[PDB]
RNA sequence: UACAUAGCUGAUUAGAGGUAGACGCAGAGAACUGAAACAUCUUAGUACCUGCAGGAAGAGAAAGAAAAUUCGAUUCCCUGA
RNA sequence: CCUGAGUACGGCGGAACACGAGAAAUUCCGUCGGAAUCCGCGGGGACCAUCCCGCAAGGCUAAAUACUCCCUAGUGACCGA
RNA sequence: GAAGAGACGGAGCCGCAGCGAAAGCGAGUCUGAAUAGGGCGAAUGAGUAUGUAGUCGUAGACCCGAAACCAUGUGAUCUA
RNA sequence: GGUAGCGGAGAAAUUCCAAACGAACUUGGAGAUAGCUGGUUCUCUCCGAAAUAGCUUUAGGGCUAGCCUCGGAAUUGAGAAUGAUGGAGGUAGAGCACUGUUUGGACUAGGGGCCCAUCUCGGGUUACCGAAUUCAGAUAAACUCCGAAUGCCAUUCAUUUA
RNA sequence: AAGCGACUGUUUAUCAAAAACACAGGUCUCUGCAAAAUCGUAAGAUGAAGUAUAGGGGCUGACGCCUGCCCGGUGCUGGAAGGUUAAGAGGAUGGGUUAGCUUCGGCGAAGCUCAGAAUUGAAGCCCCAGUAAACGGCGGCCGUAACUAUAACGGUCCUAAG
RNA sequence: UGAGUGUUUGUACCACAUGUACAGGAUAGGUAGGAGCCGAUGAGACCGGAACGCUAGUUUCGGAGGAGGCGCUGGUGGGAUACUACCCUUGUGUUAUGAACCCUCUAACCCGCACCACUAAUCGUGGUGGGAGACAGUGUCAGAUGGGCAGUUUGACUGGGGCGGUCGCCUCCUAAAAGGUAACGGAGGCGCCCAAAGGUUCCCUCAGAAUGGUUGGAAAUCAUUCGAAGAGUGUAAAGGCAGAAGGGAGCUUGACUGCGAGACCUACAAGUCGAGCAGGGACGAAAGUCGGGCUUAGUGAUCCGGUGGUUCCGCAUGGAAGG
RNA sequence: GUGGUGGCGAUAGCGAGAAGGAUACACCUGUUCCCAUGCCGAACACAGAAGUUAAGCUUCUUAGCGCCGAUUGUAGUGAAGGGUUUCCCUUUGUGAGAGUAGGACGUCGCCACG
RNA sequence: GCGGGGUGGAGCAGUCAGGUAGCUCGUCGGGCUCAUAACCCGAAGGUCGUAGGUUCAAAUCCUGCCCCCGCAACCA
RNA sequence: GGAGGUAUGACAA
């Protein structure tokens, strides 16, 4: 994998300007950047989807395994076994096969050569592509992850994030590839299962490019780390992990800021003494030559002085409920439900919240805390039971999956809101990094961090002093993850929180937690570990 | 900001106009239906 | 230092130096000047210096010129321009 | 069986070819690396194939050519203190 | 051949065809999709060898004049 | 006796190195170069400038054009002068129709302090200050409702001329 | 009686004899000997037939009392983890040619050939520390006492230090 | 410029070990052959050790003993059983090694060390020790440093020169009613902007003032009247525009391709305008308009280089390199 | 007489007043129709003929404004001269602007209905 | 003419690179103290010199204007 | 029991 003078430029906005890299094989690579600094959009260019406007991106000729950072559903009712199964040409061969033999009957002597030649590749394709894979899959579930067979004739869109990243991981996996292209492996995946993933890819023997946002998981995989640069739009590859990339990136921006104070020092030298001749006495003839002289000089430094980089703003987040909560927020009273023809996740559920407390709602992958969450907000109708909201207490809700926005309409379309102003607004948006022309840009163009801070805003523009947030350090940069952590903790209302992230929900301050599915409401601690061990 | 750029015919991939275009205004390839003096007919000429 | 060799002695041999302020070959090799400035470039491989020469020198008997199909060492003059 | 080896040639750095590294052959110098040998080798202006021409890395060679310090005999719309 | 004229020597040069960057075509040719327009040409012809004079170019180039630069040499009998 | 010029020597002054040293002297390159100064030699005849435009590391230089001279070709004679006729243009002058500058008068929105009334609400006042309007009166290179004399362009025109 | 220079000396032969140079003394720094330094392409010399109490270089200039603050910048000295970095080594890939295949198509082995990335690659530079008898540098604004002035004193900005 | 040691490494053979997913007799690497194969050259079964191990077992070593097993066959599975070959993973070693470093060696090279001979000799050349040593020195190439030294550059206008200002382009006044016309004369602008703020068809007319009118005020939006331009015309000024060039809507891309009689301007190079012809279009019923914008600034010669196209050339020829 | 449609510098206009609809033109009645209003059949579009000259429109009166504008004189000025020469004057030719006498409430055509 | 500055009472940030008016001292009120100082707790104090543009949005960007400070305003 | 060592506060009253 090379890339020479790479040039890309979406509209204004640039994403690589004279960018270049060299990957050796059997490198397992960790793509580090900001949100929106461009990876995934360096997997794109690899996978030839994206063209450069200018440079050259070259890529070996070997059968490349692409884990997408969004899950690609083509129908709602594809089931889980359809969607794994699509991963190997298997069906597609045999379609276009069969309809080769079609062919031969009616076709006589005019297109049997293109037929039998078109045969030949897809029998020896198929057979290269060994169909017994029929059996394989079957058993690649058991020994990848625990994944139930009860799942596997499920519609896929049904599925818990976390579960969905499983399949999407194994799917991967499934295709037996040569090169690992893996964007966010473990975006929603639970402590449990991040540890598989993390022992596969330490045994892979191939080169595993790796696009992630967790710092440890990397760090235990990690052995050439790439840092996509969001302001220069260039590309910088490192040797070692995360914390090497940091200490060498840190050093060389500190090392580059005394230079330029340096050359600033000297332009102002020159720049006072051609004020002190520009303002002596025509009669001082000498002055006056050497002011002449010391302005050619400056000129000349003042072409030649580097401009120091913007260093990239960080978001600002001041959420501030209207309202002032109650000591009984919200009232959960012998709720069960049960998804139409699956077991009940949760029988005479009841739980009673006190005002201005973090509640965790802890739990491993597919258990049902989204679907609580979903339970609480109306989304989903209780089998039995009552869920009760006290008039004092406004929600606001952070889908799991980032299903608020509208793809079709523009960030500012889709924070438009009857209580808020255009430049209200756009002062906002500018806080979460939307700046200027940046907000008439389209949501489906964005990329899932950017998509999470519209979400995040929308949060924070409705003032609620109830926040049922689902994994809201998902897809985010962990620069903004700290800022979201460290700002709830200040949050002066009621928190209803999912995390599988040990430091967002430190950070947090967790107060109760609530285990499922065995439904235990406990007081918050260390003691979490013992209910993830048990 | 207003930079100038070639319009190519799609039909033949010939760079037969020059124009300009402000980015921020228009930010994606400018499109047009220009004569194409090798193929002698109106084509759809897009920005490269 | 043993054989030797080196040194030393003798005999034998052929060089030294000068030109014709010219001509030839070679080593080394400027600057003013021109470019309307100036560094690449030009003056110029010139002036100067040094070596070797001969009446001439140098070159010369194709690992060539060509592609009309062919020519048949070298040198010099006309022409190509 | 023989037909010129640390050679031809190549990298690097210079130089000579009208040709200033240029797409640059051809020739030479220094340094390092470094062939084939008749089914072989070189050249035909990068380079390759075909075709044509030639046979390097050894030597010698008169004539046509350059010059006149001198000697002999003359010449001049050359000088005339 | 007298340091001559002259004789031989037709290799070569100029002119008799131009247009186009070039392939190329040719009283035309180039541009152009074009029998269009337009450009340059032909229609609408005089050249060439030599003498002479004017002017120009290369040469010191109408004559005299630097401060200087460079390359061999000669100078410590004055003076340090 | 030694140190020699791309140098020496210097108790240091650019000081000495054969009577002038910020780089000796002599010969050669060499007739260096000099957009600079000086000089450039007989006669008569015909004609006769320019000191301007443009560009220029250009400004006391140079190039093209303009102006002079010599020869040639050709024309529906195209030049000059004057007249007749027709036109383009905004100057002198003048004017205030616009825009600025501006004087006095009338009226006045409005603004000023005085008292009553103050919830500062309404007066009544300075021949208080006063926009706009209006009357009268000026003013203009970068004002014009107007507008010459002249000059200019042109005419198959006329007369004279070349 | 004052300035300058301690002093005797030296200097612009030929407009300057001096406060200029030298000087003894001070100090810094280089130099372990085929020393450093210098002349020289080199050989060979001086240094020195000397050896750190010696030799070279910079500054200051008898003697007496003294010689404050700043190592941020520039030099020098030391450091050696990291970044950056030449030739050379290395040779993944990509062109040119064509034996051969080929569905006008086009593909394409070997050889030769034109380019060539990864990787490797010293010093230096960046960086860290020290060094001022190394090069150098050595501040502002506002308010305060019994008349008034002034400010011992108080704020605050800046700097390597004021 | 040559020997070794060791260390860390890269390569390549050669030995070794390893292959357990579901089913499957069970530890099934792939392919090919395979009915037959192996064992008194010590088989089966048994026992101990060791290894691997997915914990199920597999491999190997040995004690005794002495003759046997395995395969085919059979069912499982995608794949079948022995054994052979070709190999393929994984991790052990041997060898060849190639590098990087490590010191050690000695014979090159070095000695302004000692002694010996040439020999009168502080030169030199040899000889013997000693010291050092593949370093150093030297050659070629490369980076760094390098006023120590060298060749040069370091504007012009200008009421002398300096300082300040200015240098190209657009508009006005100066400018003397054509055009042109200077000053370091008086004023300002430009180095763009617009995907509509362009084209076309259709449609519309402004600024202000008075009166009335919730929030609402001098002044937001509304209504009548008065209103010839006192508005607007992207952007300076002048000229022009209300038969619009100002404003709005629909459709569009003529902000076209090849040109271009003839004009203006002009030292040149350039600059400006252009009916009209053809190609193929936009709008409109049609007429007809459209080769950008109300007009006049919004720009830079050549050389050199980049990108794209091309029926052009291609140093014997075909290509190529390069034009 | 009216309605279309043009030429000519508003001497054609504007303001004010008066008269007329026989036809014609208009207002005028409606929104089902093509068609339409960034809302409105107000407008545009279409259908139609109950009423009215009220307005527009036509004709007529008026010089209030606007417009046109002779002559005389003057400013300037070409040419030729002068002076006491930042200016001024004379001869000759030309001659405004302003201010006025006055002009003028249009004229010249074609079509269709009368 | 060349520069530097106008942000709460004072000294300062912010400004380059448009989104949110801060730091130090001070003032006011209340505490602590026998009382004062220090200290502790609350509060006030600017729409950024001013007027216009640019922008969705200006302390921040553009133009002008007014103030304050240092310098210059002429050389043989 | 003894001995040598290890922040501010006029003045008078
Ligand atoms: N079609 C597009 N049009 C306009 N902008 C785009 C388009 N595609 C990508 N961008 C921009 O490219 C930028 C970077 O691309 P990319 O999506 O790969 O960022 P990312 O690092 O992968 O995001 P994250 O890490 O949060 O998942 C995005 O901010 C996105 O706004
Ligand atoms: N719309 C649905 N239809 C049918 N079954 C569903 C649906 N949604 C969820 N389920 C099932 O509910 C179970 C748990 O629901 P839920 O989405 O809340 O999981 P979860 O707690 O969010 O896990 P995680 O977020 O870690 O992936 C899943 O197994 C999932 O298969
Ligand atoms: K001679
Ligand atoms: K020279
Ligand atoms: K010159
Ligand atoms: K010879
Ligand atoms: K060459
Ligand atoms: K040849
Ligand atoms: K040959
Ligand atoms: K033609
Ligand atoms: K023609
Ligand atoms: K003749
Ligand atoms: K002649
Ligand atoms: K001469
Ligand atoms: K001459
Ligand atoms: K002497
Ligand atoms: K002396
Ligand atoms: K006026
Ligand atoms: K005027
Ligand atoms: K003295
Ligand atoms: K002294
Ligand atoms: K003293
Ligand atoms: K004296
Ligand atoms: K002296
Ligand atoms: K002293
Ligand atoms: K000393
Ligand atoms: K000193
Ligand atoms: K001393
Ligand atoms: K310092
Ligand atoms: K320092
Ligand atoms: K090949
Ligand atoms: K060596
Ligand atoms: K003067
Ligand atoms: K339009
Ligand atoms: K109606
Ligand atoms: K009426
Ligand atoms: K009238
Ligand atoms: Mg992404
Ligand atoms: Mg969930
Ligand atoms: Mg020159
Ligand atoms: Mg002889
Ligand atoms: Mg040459
Ligand atoms: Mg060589
Ligand atoms: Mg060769
Ligand atoms: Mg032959
Ligand atoms: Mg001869
Ligand atoms: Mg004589
Ligand atoms: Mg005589
Ligand atoms: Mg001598
Ligand atoms: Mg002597
Ligand atoms: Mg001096
Ligand atoms: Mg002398
Ligand atoms: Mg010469
Ligand atoms: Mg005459
Ligand atoms: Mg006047
Ligand atoms: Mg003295
Ligand atoms: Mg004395
Ligand atoms: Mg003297
Ligand atoms: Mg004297
Ligand atoms: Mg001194
Ligand atoms: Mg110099
Ligand atoms: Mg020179
Ligand atoms: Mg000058
Ligand atoms: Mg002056
Ligand atoms: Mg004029
Ligand atoms: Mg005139
Ligand atoms: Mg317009
Ligand atoms: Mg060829
Ligand atoms: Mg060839
Ligand atoms: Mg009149
Ligand atoms: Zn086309």
């Amino acid at each position: 994998m090379r890339g020479q003078k790479m040039n890309l430029t979406f509209g204004l906005e640039e994403v690589y300007e004279d960018a270049e890299f060299h990957l050796g094989d059997f490198d397992k690579v960790g793509i580090v950047g900001v949100n929106g600094a461009g990876k995934t959009t360096l997997f794109r260019l690899l996978l030839r989807e994206l063209k450069l406007d200018k440079g050259k991106i070259t890529i070996g000729n070997s059968r490349i395994g692409y884990l997408p950072q969004e899950i690609i559903i083509m129908d709602e009712k594809m089931t889980v076994l359809e969607f794994l199964a699509e991963g190997r040409p298997i069906k597609k061969m045999e379609t276009e096969l069969n309809y080769i033999y079609e062919k031969l009957t009616v076709v006589d002597d005019d297109k049997q050569d293109r037929l039998l030649k078109r045969m030949g590749w897809l029998q020896e394709q198929l057979e290269y592509f060994d169909c017994y894979e029929a059996e394989s899959i079957l058993l690649d579930l058991v020994d990848s992850m625990q994944i139930d067979f009860d799942l596997f004739d499920q519609p896929i869109s049904e599925l818990s994030g976390g579960q969905k990243s499983k399949i999407s991981f194994a799917k991967v996996l499934y295709s037996k590839p040569e090169i690992l292209l893996l964007d966010q492996p473990t975006n929603h995946l639970d402590s449990s299962t991040k540890e598989f993933v993390t022992k596969y890819l330490k045994s892979y023997r191939g080169s595993v490019l790796i696009i992630s946002h967790d710092i440890d998981f990397l760090n235990q995989i990690i052995d050439k780390i790439m840092y996509i640069d969001k302001v220069t739009h260039k590309i910088s590859i490192y040797e070692g992990d995360y914390y090497t990339y940091k200490k060498k990136y840190s050093e060389n921006q500190l090392l580059r800021e005394k230079m330029i104070i340096q050359q600033e020092k000297e332009v102002k030298e020159l720049a006072t003494f051609v004020q002190k001749a520009k303002q002596a006495s025509q009669t001082n003839h000498a002055l006056k030559r050497m002011g002449l002289e010391r302005a050619i000089r400056l000129d000349k430094k003042k072409k030649n002085l580097t401009k120091r980089d913007k260093v990239y703003k960080r978001v600002k987040m001041d959420i501030k409920p209207n309202r002032e909560v109650a000591r009984t927020p919200l009232k959960v009273e012998n709720v069960t439900f049960h998804y139409p023809g699956h077991p009940i996740l949760y029988k005479d559920l009841s739980f009673q919240i006190s005002g201005k407390e973090r509640f965790l709602v802890v739990g491993e992958n597919g258990v049902g805390k989204s679907t609580l969450l979903k339970l609480l907000m109306g989304i989903n109708i209780p089998d039995k039971g009552k869920i009760i909201f006290n008039d004092k207490t406004d929600v606001a809700y952070y889908s799991q999956e980032l299903e608020q926005l509208d793809e079709e309409k523009t960030i500012l379309e889709n924070v438009k809101s009857d209580e808020y102003t255009d430049w209200k607004l756009r002062a906002t948006l500018s806080n979460f990094l939307f700046y200027d022309d940046d907000v008439n840009k389209k949501v489906n163009v964005l990329s899932p961090g950017e998509k999470a801070r519209i979400v995040l805003c929308k949060v924070l523009l409705q003032k609620a002093n109830l926040l049922i947030l689902d994994q809201p350090t998902n897809h985010l940069d962990p620069e903004t993850q700290s800022i979201i952590g460290a700002n709830f903790n200040l949050f002066e209302g009621t928190i209803i929180v999912v995390s599988h992230n040990p430091s967002f929900v430190e950070q947090i301050g967790i107060n109760r937690m609530l285990i499922l599915p065995s439904g235990n409401i406990d007081n918050y601690s260390p003691e979490l570990l013992e209910y993830y061990s048990n | 900001m207003r930079v100038n750029i070639t319009l190519e015919c799609t039909s033949c991939k010939e760079r037969n106009y020059l124009t300009n275009k402000n980015k921020r205004n228009n930010p994606d390839r400018l499109e047009k239906q220009k004569y194409c003096p090798r193929e002698r007919k109106v084509t759809l000429h897009r920005e490269t």
